């Protein structure tokens, strides 16, 4: 085509959608790890996560207000994620680095597995 | 804005 | 902080909500634009608009399925800023710059706004 | 990845 591309657009868009994210504005599902709940929006969810574009293009699980993670997942190392997600910073460190990498292979979001596979093959 |  | 960041995630992100919103998935609102009917992501028309954001931060108005906007409104300048908000590309042409400015400034996208101001100076 |  001819069109013509604002560079800052994708980034301003992620940084509204945290702005909704922060105040609570039109969330719409709750996810439940251990005793931990954390309020997102599915098509965030779903753009970041292939575990919750399975989960949310499915016709019945599409519709649940709440989604319970398995017993294993650290609420600490979903929330490093979820903030991932929401802004493009991952705040990896040696302490928070098994538990980030264990979620996002759960979570199937490839790019975060990569960069804690060489960061752990470096030490 | 860029000509992408 | 002592944060990473993916170059590439929001890119990403928005990429998938286009995705998304081709094959109507977790679409929320349908905005009537004369004879013409546009399925979106309410989210994504905060983010990118003054007017939506304001429309949808609103208690009674947060909640409808259905926006009429301005009878004036061309449903074509309609449809190239909602590619826009999906894609980072404007269309812009000799034959629809005008509507695409007046739909811009309707909707309050004050970077179209510039872009095409700026384009009708130079003509 | 970069350092912001
Ligand atoms: C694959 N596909 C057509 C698609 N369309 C829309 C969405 Cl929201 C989506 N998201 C998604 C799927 C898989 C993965 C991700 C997002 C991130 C990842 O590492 N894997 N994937
Ligand atoms: C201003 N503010 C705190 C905010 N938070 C969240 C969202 Cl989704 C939002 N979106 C929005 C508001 C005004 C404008 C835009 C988006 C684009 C524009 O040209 N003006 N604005
Ligand atoms: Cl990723
Ligand atoms: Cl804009």
């Amino acid at each position: 085509d001819s069109c013509i591309q604002f560079t800052r657009h994708a980034s301003d868009v992620l940084l509204n959608l945290n702005r909704l994210r922060s105040r609570d504005i039109l969330t719409d599902v709750v996810i439940v790890v251990s005793r931990e709940q954390f309020r997102a929006h599915k098509t965030v969810l779903m753009a970041c996560s292939g575990l919750f574009y399975s989960i949310f293009t499915d016709q019945l699980k599409c519709n649940l207000s709440v989604i319970n993670l398995d017993p294993e997942i650290n609420p600490e190392g979903f929330c490093i994620l979820l903030d991932f997600m929401y802004t493009s910073r991952l705040n990896l460190r040696e302490g928070n680095i098994m538990a980030v990498m264990a979620t996002a292979m759960y979570l199937q979001m490839e790019h975060v597995v990569d960069t804690c596979r060489k960061f752990i093959k470096a030490s | 804005w860029v000509i992408p």
